[PDB]
């Protein structure tokens, strides 16, 4: 099945005997699922992202099975607000995104060209929007604050900004502030016709 | 907010 990303890729999966949505998330190395019951030991572990760190339960070798598609491996479970499949487990879905196509064995980054500036930048399916590490940009921008895993941050928006996302033009609203690495979310994912195909 |  290929998906396109005009809305959050969010697929049903079976954990533990429970059914639960979760996104599909290319930014994320790993899977974290909110609160929920799951057999066996885990291992305390705290996992960052922005707004900061979080302190989950780390199960392994748990079998989950992700829109009928079998995967086993590791997941994390703690104060997330969103469920997210991970690479560690995307990969083993044969999931890959397609813009060019790129498997997710790797981070997937991208070289961007924004306010005359180059960066690398990870395309993060699970954003809906685009994070951006402090750096100089043209123009006024207005307060906002953005949630994600470890909390929230303050950030800068930007309007009508032109980015060239591998090549492939795009013009967006971009948040500049205190994320951990440069996201680029769906507002620009769906503009370089990007999609995930597993 | 969000983004993940």
């Amino acid at each position: 099945p290929q998906v396109t990303l005009w809305q959050r890729p969010l697929v049903t999966i079976k954990i533990g005997g429970q059914l639960k949505e979760a996104l599909l998330d290319t930014g994320a190395d790993d899977t974290v699922l909110e609160e929920m019951s799951l057999p066996g030991r885990w291992k305390p572990k705290m996992i960052g992202g922005i707004g900061g760190f979080i302190k989950v339960r780390q199960y392994d070798q748990i079998l989950i099975e992700i829109c009928g598609h079998k995967a086993i491996g590791t997941v994390l479970v703690g104060p997330t607000p969103v469920n997210i499949i991970g690479r560690n487990l995307l990969t083993q879905i044969g999931m890959t995104l397609n813009f060019p196509q790129v498997t997710l064995w790797q981070r997937p980054l991208v070289t961007i060209k924004i306010g005359g500036q180059l960066k690398e930048a990870l395309l993060d399916t699970g954003a809906d929007d685009t994070v951006l590490e402090e750096m100089s940009l043209p123009g006024r921008w207005k307060p906002k604050m953005i949630g994600g895993i470890g909390g929230f941050i303050k950030v800068r928006q930007y309007d009508q900004i032109l980015i060239e996302i591998c090549g492939h033009k795009a013009i967006g609203t971009v948040l500049v502030g205190p994320t951990p690495v440069n996201i680029i979310g769906r507002n620009l994912l769906t503009q370089i016709g990007a999609t995930l195909n597993f | 907010s969000q983004n993940y």
